[PDB]
This record gives C-alpha cells, structure tokens and sequence, in this order.
C-alpha cells in the first residue's frame, strides 16, 4: 500500500 | 465530520447516498422516491452512530428503535431491515462486545475456517455471533498469523503489523475502544544519517525529498496523460518509469547547458567578426594618417589641388575614426554580455553521488511501503488503494499488536498446530484434511458445509502446492494468484539495557551506500516503553538478508548504530530477533502488492467464492462452498489489518446470507 | 494536463529514450560528446579573439586629429569654391563630406551652392565623372 510511506508529505 | 454524518464517514460510507451494496438489499428504496431514500439514509446513519458511541455492548434492534424519533421510528420494518443489514455485514456488533441476547442453544450449519489470521478470527467471531458452528484450523501454535509480537520480560516488539494507519474511518478505531490497546502516536520527524554517521543537512534533506515527491508525480503523468504503460509487449513498472523520468531529467540538464554555451559561441563568434573589422580599420587608418602627414608636410603656400588633398584626407580620416569609435562601442556591449552569459551558467548536474543516494533512501522508503522492489510494482496501479486512506495520525501499539488477535480469539474453537494439507469441496459439502505440525503422521478430517480460506497469498502461490484443492481451483482464480504480487520486508529487533538515541524522535533513517543496498537496514524505529530499537530490511535487500545469520545482521546494525551515536554510546544488545517472512512457510512473504501486469481487479477475483460442479449430472447448479478472505482479497484496503479484518467481516456476512438466508431483502 | 514544473517530459523524448535498452545512455552520451565539442570550440575562439584583441592595443589615439572649432559663413571665397568642385568630383552628393572638406559651409550652403553654380562650374560634367568610378 502507498499508506505505509514514512514522513508522508 | 460530526453527527450522524460522521458515523457514515467513520464507517467508510457516504452519508448522503446509498452504496451499491445497499441497492442490492433495498432495491425497493433505491428505485423509489428520494424522500424514502433520505429517510433510509438517516435511518442507517443514526444506527451506526449508536453502535459507534458505545461499541462495548451489543446494539439490539429494540435499543435502536427506542432511540429513534418520529417520523423515523414509524416504519418499524424499515428499521428492522436496516438494523439487520448492518448487523449482518459487520457494520455494527462486530469485534468484542457484551452480548445482551445470549447465544442460541443450538447452532445451524458448520464452517471450517483455515487460519486464525485476523481475517480468520474476524469472520469466525461473526459466524459464531450468527449462530453457526465454526472451527478454525491453524498451522501455527499461536493466533494472529502476520500479527506477530515478540515478548521477553518487559521487552515487547511486533515483527508483523505494527502501525494503525489512522483512526479516521478505521474499523480498528472500534476495536481500540473495545480492548485495552495503548495507542501511542507517531511523531513524523525523521532525520537521515548517511553512511559516514552524520545527519544530512536540512537544505539537502529537503531538496531530495522535494525532488522525490516531484519524481513520483512525473511517473503519474507518464501513465495517465502520456499512456506510458506498455513497453516491449510487457507492462511498465514503477521502477522503470522512475528511471525514464530521471533520464529525461538528466538529458534536460545537458540540453540546457548546450543551449547556454551555444549562445556563448554565437556572441564570441560574432565578436570575432567585429574585431576583424576593427583590425582592418586600424590599418585603413594607419595608411590614411601616413598619407595625411605626407600631404601636410608640403608646407604652404600650395595650389588648391594640394590644399584639397590635405582637407580631403583630413575628412576621410575623421570618418574612419568615427566608424572605429562606433565599433569599440559595440566591442563593449558584447564584452559585457559575455560576462553576463558566463556569470549565469545553468546547473552542471541533475543529481550527484551524494544527492542520488539520499534519493535512494526515499526509494527504499517506497520499497518498504509496498514490500517489494520498485521494479515489480505496477506503474498504472501501485497506488490504486490511496483514495481510501484514513484520516488522522499514524499510531503504534505499546503493548504489542498481538493483544488484538488474542482478544478476538476468546470464545472460539481453535485447533492450533493443525496444518491443512488438502481441501475437497463438492455439491453435498466439503471435507478438509489437516495434519499435526508436531507429529506429521496424525491426520485429521473435518467435514463442513463451507470452507472459509484465509491462507496467505504466498501460501496460495506456493509451487509445489502446500495445499491441494479438490477439485483444482479454476483457471480464472489461479491466474489471479500468479498475476498478483506477494512481497516481503523483514525486521530486526534490538533490545538494550539503556536509551542512547534521541528519545523524542521515534524513527530515523540510515542512508545506504549503494542503490543495491538501499533497503538494507535503512530505518530504525523507537516506539516502545522499554529500550527497544527496531530496524527495517526492505526492497531487494529483504530477500537476501534472509540468507544471513542473525549475528551477522546484528553486526551490521551495530556498525550502523555506532556511526550515528559513536562507537561507545552503543552497548551490546541484550536480546536480538530477526525473523524471515519469506521463509516462514505459513506466510511465504509479508503482504501483497499490485504487481506489474496486475490490477486491483485481481483482488476482486481473489474474493469471488468457488461453486463446485453438480454431483449427479443434470442436478441443479449448487451453492458456493469455498470462500476467501484475508489481506489479498480486499481491493480497497490490501495488506493493511483493517483490510484483513474487513475482509473477514465481508465473508462472514456473505456466508451467512448464503447458508442462513437473508431475511432483510423482502 | 501538464507535468510538474521543471520536469521535461514530451512524448518524443520518452520514445527516444525507450527505443532500445541502451538508447537512454546512448542519447545522453551524444549530448555529452556534443557539449565537449562546443566547449573546445569556445576556447579555440577565445584564443583567436584574444590574438585579434592584442593587435588593437593602443586603439587609434596616435592616429587621431584635434577637432577644428570653426564658425560658419555664407560668402564663397574663390578658394572654397574650388575646394568644392574638387570635393564634388570626389564625393558625389555626400554633402556632409563636402561640408566637412570646405569647413565653413553647411550642407544647406553646400546644398544650395550646387544649383547656383551648376551652369558656371559645369557641375553637371563633374557629376557624371564621379559616376564613372
Ligand atoms: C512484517 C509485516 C509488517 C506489517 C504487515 C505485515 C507484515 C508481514 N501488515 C500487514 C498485515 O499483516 C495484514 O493486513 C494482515 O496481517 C493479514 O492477515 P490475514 O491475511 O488475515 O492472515 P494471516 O496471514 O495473518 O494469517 C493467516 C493464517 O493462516 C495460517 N496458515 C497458513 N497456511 C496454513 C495451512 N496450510 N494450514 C493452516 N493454517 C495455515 C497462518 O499460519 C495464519 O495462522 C501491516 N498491516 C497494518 O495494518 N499495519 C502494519 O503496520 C503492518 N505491518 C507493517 O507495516
């Protein structure tokens, strides 16, 4: 999923 | 969102419109007058709110009709239909609640559930809630499957799912009220720390990150507006498209240096011509002046043809001197322009070995998020599930995520250490063949009306098969299984006696040395009460670090940590755990990803249940008997606990509708 | 509708870089080689202009002549009548020059002077002998 991305902008 | 409309949002439903699922159960209202729809919609919206404000006691029909006002509490079958629909499809009275109306003495129907992953537990708990006989088969000796949780003394750390991705419309919000879960919030700040051992400075840190997000958007622009989605008959991956974007950005940097210098030579070559006219006038001038001193040497008195000669030469020379002056005029502008043109030279490089490596850490980030090399993700579809992201902060579970499966498991018939080896489904029913994991010789047979399969996609993918289907799964299902992607990302847990990291930063990167190792220990998490640091192994590195002893892996971790905090602040770790999800035979990977050549539609194929052929030929088409749940079955929420849980809720409702009948469609 | 700003992604470039495996690197090398070639040309021409620049050292200060501050006049002494005919022989109709040569008459003075003495000084024949060269 793209939602796990850390430090999301 | 707040009020009844907030309940709709907190339940992933539009408040002002009826879903495709409701149109199924209330076709009488969707095609009817808009007035009744808004009634219905309000009738649904209030009901969720009542469950939502108090999700530790069952919401009974009566309790719901009590607390409605007129005109809404006038049609009692509407209220009964709505409340029944909701309860059935797990929107209310799911999870762990005190039951008001106790269980029916005798159950109806028998269902075998393969796996007590969260999807499994969730369905089992719902089916039992519906008065069905439900048995879960479990290859492991513990519940929760990919919700794994280390414990030793006060040390606690998840090797599996670790973050709740926001409570805004998350079913795990409900669970969190229903079970003592200490949810600690994650602080977004994350300092990168390259291979030397020192922070990347904000100026750089911010600009790579800015380029990174810019790079992602570009790819989005390649697939959607330029249709760059096939290339040599093969589907374009996100990884390829990132390279094709960088290349077109590296080409642009050169293309603009060329343009710059080309302007410079256009002027320098036009200045050259100018000097030629000036070094040719200075000798028409040299010779005219000579001719004038000679004509002026003839002392007077002189006849007019000789006086005219001096005046003529004097005029002619002045003309040329004006002319040459107007050209050191122009010889001046161009000289100024040249320092301007050079003075403003455009960038020499797009990115450099420094830049290009911090950029590789933002790619290790993506790889960890999708648990796979960016070369395997689908360019078009890798982010398809992003419309449904939750709102609110991202959270951790200070007491370990395990406490949730364990909580769900109470009251349930769970056979642990039972590995299913074969599933046989026929028109009259099914029988599952399992063994004892400890002593493989002992064999078990379970006969049932229907099998709910929550086997991991990695398990399902296994060749040769770890579970035989009799009859074989149809081609349309098995091609969805190939086509799909089941990735991998392991973790390394570091238990110390003392805190030596910044205790107010939760997470900090390590910038790798190579593109190839961009994922190898590229991120550490400080999440827990106890002194535990947790290290991620993502991307291509995850698969390979599994062929390496823990000791060696911990060495690399210690070396990376020492560089950050000094070779003497970093003690020896008291307890160390590194797992192996790709090697775990009850997982065979970590979670799913939209592989190149797949789509989210494949996630829908995975959820279609299987209906076998008729026993006696000419018999009427039977009931479906094999159902599928789990993380790789819920298109909108794949690889993300709620999604598992949500898919288990889904199958339970659709199995009940099948074997118990729907008394809410009339 | 468009990329992010600064990203350069036209359809043509993408094919050009996807045409084979190494097409992207091959295209980048040609620009790389091309930039080096233009750079060497720039230095080459710098040298040349630097040589042509030294031949012009000192400008024309030695070859310049002081300005003649002189008032105008409309009387034609026989002398500057004669300067005139000769200048008309030498400069065709460029009155600024013929003004410059005479020194004490303006273009109008020269300009009017043509018609007045055209019969007497045979300016007609003088003119067509200017043409010949
Ligand atoms: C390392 C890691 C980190 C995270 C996440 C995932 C991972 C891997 N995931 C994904 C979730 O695990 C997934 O949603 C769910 O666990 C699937 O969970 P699920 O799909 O519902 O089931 P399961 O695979 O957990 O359980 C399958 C069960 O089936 C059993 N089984 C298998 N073969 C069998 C057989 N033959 N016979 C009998 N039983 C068999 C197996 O042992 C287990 O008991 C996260 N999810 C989330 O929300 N936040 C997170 O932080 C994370 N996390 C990190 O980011």
């Amino acid at each position: 999923p793209r939602s796990f991305l850390v430090r999301k902008p | 969102p707040s009020g009844v409309e907030g309940a709709a949002f907190q339940s992933r439903l539009p408040h002002d419109r009826m879903t495709s699922q409701e149109a199924a159960c209330f076709p009488d209202i969707i095609s009817g007058p808009q007035q009744t729809q808004k009634v219905f919609l309000f009738i649904r919206n209030r009901t969720l709110q009542l469950w939502l404000d108090n999700p530790k006691i069952q919401l009974t029909f009566e309790a719901t009709l009590q607390q409605l006002e007129a005109p809404y509490n006038s049609d009692t079958v509407l209220v009964h239909r709505v409340h029944s629909y909701l309860e059935r499809h797990g929107l209310i009275n799911f999870g762990i609640y005190k039951r008001i109306k106790p269980l029916p003495t005798k159950k109806t129907g028998k269902v075998i559930i393969i796996g007590s992953g969260v999807s499994g537990l969730a369905a089992a708990r719902q089916l039992q809630s519906f008065g069905m006989d439900v048995t879960l088969l479990e290859a492991r000796d513990r519940v929760g499957g990919r919700v794994a949780t280390f414990r030793k003394g006060n040390y606690v750390a998840d090797l599996g799912a670790m973050v709740v991705t926001g409570l805004g419309g998350n079913p795990m919000a409900v669970v969190s009220k229903q079970v003592n879960m200490e949810l600690a919030k994650i602080k977004q700040k994350c300092p990168l720390y390259e291979a030397n051992g020192q922070a990347v400075p904000k100026e750089k840190d911010e600009m790579v990150e800015q380029e990174f997000n810019r790079l992602l958007e570009a790819t989005s622009y390649l697939s959607h507006q330029l249709d760059f989605n096939v290339l040599n008959n093969k589907p374009v991956s996100l990884g390829q498209a990132l390279e094709v974007v960088i290349q077109l950005q590296e080409k642009h940097v050169k293309d603009e240096q060329i343009e710059h210098w080309k302007k410079i030579v256009k002027t320098q070559e036009e200045l050259k011509e100018l000097l030629n006219k000036m070094v040719n006038l200075k000798e028409k001038i040299k010779e005219l002046h000579q001719q004038y001193k000679e004509a002026s040497e003839v002392k007077p008195p002189r006849d007019i043809t000789a006086e005219f000669l001096v005046k003529s030469k004097h005029r002619d020379l002045t003309a040329l001197c004006k002319e040459y002056d107007e050209l050191a005029e122009t010889q001046g502008k161009l000289e100024e322009k040249l320092q301007e043109l050079e003075a403003n030279p455009p960038s020499d490089v797009y990115l450099s070995s420094r830049d290009r490596q911090i950029l590789d850490w933002h790619f290790a980030n993506l790889e960890f998020a999708n648990a796979t090399p960016l070369s395997t993700l689908s360019l078009k579809h890798w982010d398809q599930d992003d419309d449904f992201e939750f709102t609110g902060s991202h959270l951790t579970v200070r007491n370990g995520y395990s406490c949730v499966p364990v909580a769900l498991a109470e009251g349930l018939d769970i056979k642990l250490n039972t590995a299913v080896r074969q599933v046989r489904y026929t028109a009259s029913g099914c029988e599952v063949i399992a063994v004892n994991t400890r002593s493989t010789s002992q064999t078990f047979i379970y006969k049932c009306d229907a099998v709910l399969c929550t086997l991991p996609l990695g398990v399902l993918k296994q060749q040769p098969p770890a579970v035989q289907f009799v009859p074989p799964l149809p081609e349309w299902k098995t091609s969805a299984v190939q086509r799909m992607g089941f990735g991998n990302l392991n973790k390394v847990v570091l238990c110390f006696d003392r805190v030596f990291w910044d205790p107010s930063v939760n997470l900090f990167g390590h910038v790798g040395s190579t593109t190839a190792s961009r994922g190898e220990l590229f991120l550490f998490w400080n999440l827990y009460k106890a002194p535990i640091l947790l290290a991620l192994v993502a991307g291509e590195a995850a698969g390979i670090m599994e062929n390496i002893s823990d000791d060696v892996i911990v060495g690399r971790c210690l070396a990376i940590l020492k560089g950050i905090f000094g070779s003497s602040a970093v003690p020896q770790p008291k307890e160390t755990v590194v797992s192996r999800w790709r090697a775990d035979p009850w997982a065979r990977g970590s979670y799913s990803y939209v592989a190149a050549g797949s789509s989210g539609n494949d996630y829908d194929l995975m959820a279609q249940p299987i209906t076998p052929g008729p026993s006696i030929p000419g018999a009427p088409q039977p009931i479906p008997r094999l159902f599928f749940a789990g993380e790789h079955t819920i298109r909108n929420y794949p690889a993300t606990v709620h999604g598992a849980l949500l898919s288990g809720l889904r199958e339970a409702g659709r199995i009940a509708d099948q074997f118990l009948g729907a008394m809410y469609t009339l | 509708r468009k990329p992010p700003k600064g990203m350069f992604l036209s359809q043509e470039d993408v094919e050009a870089v996807s045409a084979n495996a190494t097409a992207a690197t091959t295209v980048l090398r040609q620009l790389d080689m091309e930039l080096v070639s233009v750079k060497r040309q720039i230095q080459n021409i710098k040298q040349t202009n630097s040589a042509l620049k030294e031949k012009l050292d000192g400008g024309i200060e030695p070859y310049r002549l002081p300005e003649v501050i002189q008032k105008c006049n409309a009387r034609w002494t026989t002398e500057e009548q004669l300067l005139a005919v000769q200048a008309i022989r030498k400069y065709g109709r460029d009155f600024q020059a013929i003004s410059d040569v005479i020194g004490n008459k303006s273009v109008v003075q020269v300009k009017n002077f043509f018609v007045n003495y055209r019969r007497r000084f045979n300016i007609d024949e003088v003119l067509q002998e200017w043409e010949a060269e």
